[PDB]
């Protein structure tokens, strides 16, 4: 019928144009993210950009703290970002409540994936236009990255990037794990993994950075933290002295 | 007084060798008045036998309830229902009424037709699979029966010897009781074919 | 919003009519031929499967024949998915009647109840109908053997001989010509196999593509033996009639 | 009815008896009070028998679900939390007294849950009606860091002392030993206290000793061919 | 359903020519165990109305909340709607009243007795009573709890009718309330030496005199008798 | 407000429900999967694919466990497969494991899932799941059994079948390859050989997901001393095993 | 119907056209004039008959003994809103022992319009109300729109030829503010105000409907031969 | 025809609905929020449309709980609904946790409520920009809330028709005082830049409203400016623009 794509219904090609369109709204902030696995840590960086000075820079964020061990990095519009953040925090509380231990990242990936599926099966839900990266350090699975997308599909990774120009970053990561011959960087301090990540980002995007142009989130064991600008500056200085 | 004790009624069940036996009395009365001496308490679904004791109205209600289900099972799986899964079924349906409970005792008696195994099971008011491979009793003279049965029983009986044992176990317990006695039926349940014998036993 | 996109499929046409019903009937003539012939001694239900492959298993298949109760079975033609729901609802109604009267349901009651259920979907709710047609074979003491057909509208009619699904009109003419007022179950079996042999879309009619069941007064003194045959018995009676 | 759960550095051993009573009557000489929440998380139940089995039923189903979701082996505390909730809601109209014991990728564990929604921890818990008699032995003979041989011993002897100082206890002694990193072993009938003496004469009776009033045949076998 | 668990003692009060005085003692009793000391049962709402709540501290917290909420609701709108659409004693009274009644009807009572003491925008006295039955009544002298018939006789001995109010001066009223706190502290088993006092005047508004001590007691003559006789 | 209670699925004028037609087209868009029923087991095999080669595929599954005797495998949409596996487990426990305390026969479960598909075809506010599932299992009364549930809500039993975009060719191959007596070993070799015609990419045990409903494993039981209960008849084969069978072709 | 249809849409102009359609309900309504001094509020409404055998249709609804509303536009909508207002006025008398303030009730009415403007399947009400009252803060005249806009004015009008009344009030504005304690004068000025908004529809003694509220006077409706003193 | 509902997407990342709401907001009057060191100063331009109005008898700035001022532009009735909703939520928090709601917490609440109106066909997204802020115990904060359900931190925010002028002037004010200014000193500045934002609007005459919530002068409660202070601010601006 004339409606195949104002509601979630297959096309004559056997398809969902609507969900496609969701994927075509993940590149509007044009933020890029890069996430790699250390040996005992997980590191993720994202861009920060403010179009005006009259914003306060602190509040502009894309790294959202969901659990105490799971960080969430969002690619796509910020309204949907906030709705997703709220969803996830609810589910985390509820897992702790019903099973007696904090939510694993894997379980959260899948819970959020199934909610996604439900938004693309009900004829009056609009799907989220956000790709979520879940970074964690598990004690049963180790440092892990799970990526879910508006489809409700998710997959694991050794490393991954997101954004409009994230192919460049894919090249970088590919060559890096080509030389290393192993699925994670062998580094025993989270600092140097931040450093490596920023190096690959400068190479990939072709542009140098500053403390106010970055945003860094680190998942160590049994915690998650974000660095402030002051600590990011120090990483940048130690890059030049490699 | 307590509902189960308003009729009386008892069920005894024994395993033998390659056979089982289940037996009941036929008295159904209201407290002092014995009303009917034609009321079967043993029913059968396929080739599971279900004996039921306790409160009168629950006997019949449970009976048709189970009918409804086992009919489903057959129309669906296109096989008769095995006594074991029927044991689980009894347990579940009892525990569904945990508040506003039922006042009954089911005794499940059957033979696996897949291995030829006698299988018996017991229940009381809310549920509680009562595991045995020796014998199960229920009713309001379960005491008298437990004593009788424990003394006489000898593992791995022959079918006809099983008949003798269960008959006597029932008769003497029933005339030591005031809420049982009017008549008795014994089912000797073989592997192929089921014999129903009513026993001559003293009225009152 | 939502009124925007509403299609309104339970409204009339200028005909006074319902397109969805017509379309369901159209889609059932894409489904298999199912045949019911009533003998004076029993009822033959003969259904032809829609799919057949030398890799298909047809030995656990009862895709067309279902027991609603151990007096009443059906032949199903149409959307299988919708039919499954109605089948279990039917069984539940049967057991309910048995529950409250402790006596087996007449064929009348069940056929009508299902018709009402179909009627509800066409009447209101904005839903599409369940696209199934049933041939009911049943025995009751009040009217004896009873043969019924009901359609997605929620209407039933009794018959002496009937065909549904593909080539309704052709098989009907055949049955006219070859019907006897009283028949045997053997004569009825013969007529059924023959009619499906002249209406089958593959040059040959085979046991592995036949579902075949009867309800017979072989069992005596007011007992009826249902039989859902094995394909290997269908084979033998297919050689009896000389098709193979 | 006595249940001991004894914790030691290499796992946990949980032991129980098999007499189930119905008041002064012994309902059953053999049942298994040891249930399976999961292959690696066994529990035993005391108190109302119906209420024990049915709840372990319910949550065993639920935890299996949960485990298949997380594609990960279950926890002890997962089960324990579910239980706590479910009981608290009827506000103690369900009388369950469970020892929940189990190993997992976090170690050995031993918890006890009451019939209200209370829970306690120890290296060393005892529940049921014979719990007192077990406890007595258990505190003189216990020490930290048992091996599995020692722990098995201690559990089983506490159970007998329960048999011999409690009337609701009696029967074979079943044990289940759950060790870290190994499949759980069910030592059923580990030690048999009390064998039934031999009847002084048989009580088989000749045929035809009882009367038959009439007889009939009915065949539930099938509905008929012809 | 609900019954007294943690309780305060008594609120006392009276009218005088230009306003009202209301006072309460600072005690949270847990039965015989005097478990909480320094607990204040006068709660100002507005700036010319003191609401003294007796009965349970438990329910008292959840009424304390609602007074503040009403202030918030009333302040919502133009700047003229908090200058002179402000809450009045007669408004506050009705609010507390209605909520208590409806909880009594549902059979889950708010177990308190409340005195609402203030002066109007019109320039009038307002001193009124409500309790856990829904009974309301006004009088020139009021108390709650055990002081309903311990302290109140004394206060009603000063001002017998409403036409002796313009004859009573604010300092005589002062004296009477102190005196009656002294009597309470004598002859009642749950009483605290600490009391809070508030004076609502229509010419200077609310002045809240906190943590007065009861002084000038008599114990001299309990050495001139001995035994039970 | 909401008024999506009218079906989005209707009859087409030419007789058919258009939406299942579109969904069945969507199934020929996905991965390829097949299942062979042997006399003494069943084998199910599928391809692992990911967006990127740097994505993990060991933390991802296309053969999922519904019960210790029953596995599923799909061709079609991933997201749709995921939720529906969970629902299958769900109704398997609430309506057979609370009512009979044990796991369902293969067939019973098949119908349980066909209803969910059916109510995705009925009842406005939904569209069909765009998957075909193979439900392979073993029950103790009809032995080994292999079913296919389609986007429509029907099922069919098969002796061997394939789903996905390479289905026409695969089925023609299995036409000769199937035999009246087949050994589970031989069926393993056969399934690999067929899905090799179907797969262009690198061929290892790390990309071919193999699972067997073969025979019971007392070692996967997780406990001992119970002879009455036996182990799962399902098993997922990890990569090591499958790497031998690459060489045994 | 491109963007014009539905109360859920935008409107590349930022608008919604349903609102303007509903303001046409004001335009096809008959004129009514409200004016207030600091001690009296007066509403002067032009009733209107259907024909000669028909009577005139009321235009002023008593809400309370100090509060009144007069409709302009569809009668059936006016009916929903008037009930609502009386409901909460009696509420405020009950719970707070207090007259319901005008300024406040405007806001309540605001939200009640907003939410039929929110949901699909609602509509904006097609009636605009003039609400006068006298409370502890004095006289008040509120103007209520189909948009849901409440405004406080010295004197205003709605209906057909509302402009010709506004100009009149623009000249005589500072006259009627200085007249206080003489309600008669305010009433005469309102009669003269609505004379400018006639279609040669002459003022009769049963076509004109007066209603007043004062410091010292409850809300009153004059009709019949009570209006002859001013005509 | 992807302009029809909010739950539709388009292959341009656009959801035309929500963009159109911004044009409703572009129709409102100037409204500024000045973030100062001590608190926040809001001001609204109140057009005097006719000589029949009662002046200073209509407020477009309404307070929520007592320490969060809220001033909105766009559709006045619609924004009115939004403020009502936010008061419900504020009182809920206050009952449940015994403290006046923090400003970031408030921000979460309102953002979620407006984000909600784009996920259902049943509702229309609100066409209002809100500016809300105040003093809590973790300091003064300022937020501007989009009809899109987006928001950020701000050192100065504006909306309306004379937003062009206002934004530029605020840029200057942060260049005059990069360490900030007093809320006392900001009264005069709000006057100034509203006056400057009325030359794009110089069809009419208007009345100036100013309100502020600062810790140093109102003790952290949201009060209005009046009297000699208000009129002095008026005169200040008046002399500047002549």
């Amino acid at each position: 019928a004339g409606y195949d794509r104002h509601i979630t219904i297959f096309s004559p090609e056997g398809r969902l144009y609507q969900v496609e369109y969701a994927f075509k709204a993940t590149n509007q902030t044009n933020i890029n993210s890069l996430a790699v696995r250390g040996k005992d840590c997980t590191v993720v960086i994202s861009q920060k950009k403010v179009p005006d000075k009259l914003l306060d820079p602190t509040t502009v964020s894309y790294i959202f703290c969901i659990s105490r061990t799971i960080g969430m990095v969002v690619n796509g519009p910020i309204p949907d970002a906030r709705n997703a953040a709220l969803r996830a925090k609810a589910e985390a509380a509820e897992f702790r409540y019903k099973y007696g231990y904090d939510m694993p990242c894997d379980v959260l990936a899948k819970r959020m994936a199934n909610l996604s599926q439900i938004y693309t099966q009900r004829a009056y839900m609009r799907p989220l236009g956000v790709i979520l990266t879940f970074v964690s350090v598990d004690e049963e699975l180790g440092p892990s990255i799970y990526k879910t997308d508006p489809a409700g599909y998710y997959v694991g990774y050794k490393a991954t990037a997101t954004g409009p120009k994230q192919q460049e970053i894919t090249t970088n990561l590919e060559n890096h794990f080509k030389k290393s011959k192993i699925d994670h960087i062998n580094e025993e301090s989270w600092e140097k993994v931040v450093e490596f990540a920023i190096t690959h980002m400068i190479d990939a995007l072709g542009t140098e950075f500053s403390k106010n142009d970055l945003e860094v989130g680190v998942a160590t064991k049994d915690k998650f933290f974000t660095l402030s600008a002051e600590n990011i500056e120090e990483r940048l200085v130690a890059i030049a002295e490699q | 007084s307590d509902p189960s004790s308003i009729n009386g009624g008892i069920v005894v069940a024994m395993t033998g060798k390659d056979c089982v036996a289940i037996a009941c009395d036929l008295r159904l009365g209201s407290q002092s008045l014995g009303v009917s001496n034609k009321f079967e308490k043993i029913f059968h679904y396929g080739h599971v036998f279900l004996g039921i004791t306790g409160l009168a109205t629950d006997v019949t209600t449970l009976n048709e309830m189970f009918r409804y289900k086992t009919n489903l099972y057959k129309l669906k799986e296109e096989r008769a229902i095995e006594p074991e899964t029927f044991t689980q079924l009894v347990s579940s349906s009892l525990y569904e009424r945990r508040f506003g409970p039922y006042f009954v005792g089911p005794v499940v008696a059957g033979i696996n037709s897949k291995s030829g195994k006698p299988f018996i099971a017991g229940f009381d008011l809310i549920g509680c699979i009562d595991e045995a491979k020796d014998f199960i009793v229920s009713g309001t003279a379960s005491d008298q029966l437990f004593g009788m049965c424990e003394s006489l029983y000898e593992p791995n009986l022959e079918p006809e010897d099983l008949f003798e044992t269960i008959s006597q176990a029932l008769l003497n317990a029933a005339d030591r009781d005031a809420l049982s006695g009017w008549g008795a039926v014994v089912y000797i349940i073989k592997k192929d074919e089921v014999v129903k014998r009513y026993l001559k036993m003293r009225q009152d | 919003g939502s009124r925007r996109y509403d299609s309104r499929t339970t409204i009339f046409s200028p005909e006074g009519r319902l397109y969805q019903v017509e379309y369901a009937l159209e889609s059932i003539s894409h489904a298999g031929t199912a045949i019911g012939i009533m003998a004076s001694d029993g009822i033959v239900l003969a259904a032809e499967r829609k799919v057949t492959s030398t890799l298909l298993e047809q030995d656990t298949s009862t895709e067309k024949l279902y027991k609603l109760n151990d007096k009443i079975a059906v032949a199903v033609a149409g959307l299988t998915a919708d039919a499954e729901i109605l089948i279990n609802t039917a069984r539940i109604h049967a057991q309910n009647y048995l529950k409250t009267y402790n006596e087996d349901i007449p064929v009348e009651i069940l056929v009508r109840r299902l018709s009402d259920i179909k009627q509800g979907y066409t009447q209101h709710g904005g839903l599409r109908p369940f696209g199934v047609s049933f041939i009911y074979a049943g025995y009751d003491d009040r009217y004896g053997y009873q043969l019924y057909t009901s359609n997605p509208s929620g209407n039933y009619t009794g018959w002496k001989a009937i065909s549904v699904g593909a080539n309704t009109s052709a098989a009907q003419t055949l049955l006219q010509m070859d019907y006897k007022d009283d028949m045997k179950v053997d004569d009825a079996i013969e007529l059924a196999l023959k009619t499906l042999s002249k209406t089958t879309d593959s040059s040959a009619l085979t046991y592995d593509r036949l579902e075949f069941a009867t309800i017979r007064k072989g069992a005596n003194d007011g007992e009826v033996y249902q039989k859902i045959f094995k394909p290997q018995e269908i084979k033998d009676i297919l050689v009896k009639t000389g098709i193979t | 009815t006595t249940i001991v759960g004894v914790k030691f550095n290499n796992g946990v051993v949980i032991a129980a008896d098999t007499r189930s009573t119905q008041g002064p009557i012994v309902a059953d000489k053999n049942c298994a009070k040891l249930h399976r929440i999961s292959p690696k998380i066994w529990c035993a139940g005391a108190g109302t028998a119906a209420d024990t089995e049915a709840v372990t039923q319910l949550i065993g189903s639920n935890i299996e679900l949960h485990s298949l979701y997380t594609s990960r082996e279950p926890r002890v505390v997962s089960a324990l939390q579910m239980l706590k909730q479910h009981l608290f809601k009827y506000q103690g109209h369900i009388g369950a007294y469970l020892i929940v014991a189990g190993v997992d990728p976090t170690g050995s564990h031993l918890f006890s849950i009451h019939a209200h929604g209370s829970t306690d921890v120890g290296y060393y818990l005892s529940l049921g009606s014979g719990s007192l008699a077990a406890m007595a032995v258990l505190e003189s003979h216990w020490k930290q860091d048992l091996t599995k041989e020692e722990a098995i011993k201690l559990a089983s002897d506490a159970i007998q002392a329960g048999i011999w100082n409690d009337l609701g206890s009696g029967s074979n002694v079943d044990v289940c030993v759950m060790e870290i990193g190994k499949d759980a072993e069910y030592l059923r009938n580990y030690l048999t206290p009390n064998v039934r003496e031999e009847k002084q004469k048989s009580y088989k009776f000749p045929r035809g000793t009882t009367a038959v009033l009439k007889e009939s045949i009915v065949n539930i076998c099938d509905i008929q061919e012809e | 359903t609900q019954q007294p668990i943690v309780t305060g003692t008594s609120v006392i009060s009276m009218k005088y020519d230009n306003g009202v005085i209301i006072a309460a003692d600072n005690l949270g009793s847990y039965g015989s165990l005097l478990r909480f000391n320094g607990v204040e049962r006068l709660i100002p709402v507005g700036d010319n109305t003191v609401v003294g709540i007796s009965g349970d501290i438990s329910d008292m917290q959840h009424i304390e909340r609602l007074l503040k909420d009403l202030v918030t609701e009333n302040a919502y709108d133009n700047p003229l709607a908090d200058a002179e659409e402000a809450l009045e004693p007669s408004y506050i009274f009705e609010y507390l009243a209605t909520v208590m009644y409806q909880r009594r009807s549902k059979m889950n009572p708010l177990w308190n007795a409340i005195i609402v003491a203030g002066v109007q925008s019109n320039g009038d006295q307002f001193l009124r009573y409500v309790n856990l039955l829904g009974v309301t009544y006004s009088s020139p002298t009021l108390a709650t709890g055990f002081g309903a018939h311990m302290a109140n006789p004394l206060l009603r001995k000063v001002v017998d009718r409403e036409s002796d109010i313009p004859k009573t001066t604010v300092q005589v009223a002062e004296e009477a309330i102190v005196n009656a706190m002294r009597v309470l502290y004598y002859r009642d088993a749950r009483s605290s030496r600490n009391f809070s006092l508030a004076i609502i005047d229509k010419n200077t508004g609310l002045t809240f005199k906190k943590n007065l001590q009861v002084e000038n007691m008599k114990w001299d003559f309990a050495k001139d008798i001995k035994g039970y006789g | 407000t909401d008024r999506y209670s009218f079906s989005l699925t209707t009859f087409s004028p030419s007789g058919k429900l258009g939406q299942i037609d579109y969904a069945l087209t969507a199934v020929k868009q996905g991965v390829t999967s097949l299942g062979i029923k042997a006399t003494n087991g069943v084998v199910i095999a599928t391809e692992k694919k990911s967006s990127s080669p740097l994505a993990m595929s060991e933390t991802l599954s296309k053969v999922s466990l519904l019960t210790p005797d029953i596995g599923a495998v799909y061709s079609g949409m991933g997201p749709d497969y995921r939720v529906l596996v969970d629902k299958s487990r769900k109704v398997a426990h609430t309506s057979y494991k609370r009512i009979y305390g044990e796991y369902p026969p293969t067939k019973l479960l098949v119908s349980e899932v066909a209803k969910i598909m059916q109510e995705a075809t009925q009842s406005g506010g939904v569209r069909p799941f765009g998957v075909s599932l193979l439900i392979a299992g073993h029950d103790e009364f009809n032995g080994f059994s292999l079913y296919q549930v389609d986007p429509s809500g029907s099922y069919f039993p098969w002796k061997a079948t394939a789903i996905g975009k390479g289905s026409v060719a695969a089925k023609t191959f299995l036409e000769k390859r199937w035999n009246d007596e087949l050994e589970l070993e031989d069926a393993i070799h056969i399934a690999l050989l067929t899905l090799k015609e179907s797969v262009e990419g690198e061929f290892n045990g790390d990309t071919i997901e193999l699972a067997i409903i073969g025979d019971e494993n007392p070692d996967l039981l997780g406990y001992t001393g119970i002879p009455t209960d036996k182990g799962p008849r399902f098993r997922k084969l990890t990569s090591q095993e499958i790497n031998d069978r690459l060489e045994a072709l | 119907n491109n963007y014009d249809g539905d109360t859920v849409t935008f409107s590349p102009t930022g608008r919604l056209f349903q609102v303007e359609y509903a303001l046409e309900a004001i335009k096809q309504g008959s004129v009514t004039v409200g004016l207030r001094s600091n001690t009296h509020a007066v509403l002067v409404a032009l009733k209107r008959n259907a024909d000669e055998l028909s009577s005139y249709q009321k235009k002023i609804i008593k809400c309370d003994e100090h509060m009144g509303l007069s409709l302009a536009g569809l009668a059936p909508d006016a009916r929903v809103l008037s009930n609502y207002l009386r409901q909460q006025c009696n509420y405020s008398s009950l719970v707070f022992n207090r007259k319901l303030a005008v300024e406040r009730a405007g806001h309540l009415l605001c939200d009640k319009a907003q939410k039929n403007t929110q949901s699909y399947g609602g509509r904006p009400y097609g009636v605009g109300l003039l609400i006068i009252g006298y409370d502890k803060s004095g006289a008040h005249l509120l103007e209520f729109q189909p948009s849901g806009n409440v405004t406080e004015l010295y004197g205003t009008a709605i209906g057909a030829r509302s402009q010709g009344a506004k100009t009149y009030l623009e000249r005589t504005l500072d006259t009627f503010i200085k007249i206080d304690g003489n309600p008669d004068e305010l009433i005469k000025a309102g009669v003269e105000a609505i004379s400018q908004s006639l279609r040669d529809e002459s003022l009769t003694v049963d076509n004109l409907s007066i209603a007043i509220v004062g410091k010292d006077t409850p809300f009153t409706i004059y009709d019949g031969e009570a209006v002859a003193k001013y005509i | 025809g992807y302009d029809l509902s909010n739950s539709v997407f388009s292959p341009d990342g656009r959801n035309f609905q929500v963009e159109y709401a911004v044009k409703a907001v572009e129709n409102g009057t100037t409204s500024i929020g000045i973030k100062c060191n001590d608190g926040v100063v809001f001001a609204v331009e109140k057009l005097i449309t006719s000589k029949l109005l009662v002046p200073q008898k209509n407020v477009k700035i309404q307070v929520v709980d007592r320490h969060i001022g809220c001033v909105y532009s766009g559709l006045i009735p619609d924004g009115r609904h939004l403020v009502n909703r936010g008061r419900e939520e504020a009182a809920s928090f206050k009952k449940l946790y015994k403290t006046p709601i923090p400003i970031p917490a408030f921000a979460d609440r309102l953002g979620q409520y407006v984000q909600a109106h784009t996920l259902y066909n049943s509702v229309r997204p609100f066409g209002v920009s809100t500016i809300f802020g105040g003093v809590d115990k973790n300091g003064a904060h300022l937020y501007m809330l989009e009809p899109s359900g987006s928001y950020w931190g701000y050192k100065g925010a504006a909306t309306g028709k004379g937003r062009q002028s206002a934004k530029a002037e605020l840029e200057k004010l942060v260049d005059h005082h990069p360490e900030g200014l007093s809320a006392r000193e900001a009264v005069k500045q709000a006057a100034k830049i509203i006056y400057l934002a009325h030359e794009d609007n110089k069809e009419k005459d208007f009345e100036l409203e100013i309100s502020w919530c600062s810790l140093s002068e109102t003790n952290g409660l949201h009060k209005f400016v009046k009297g000699d202070l208000l009129q002095e601010a008026i005169d200040f601006a008046q002399k500047e623009i002549n």
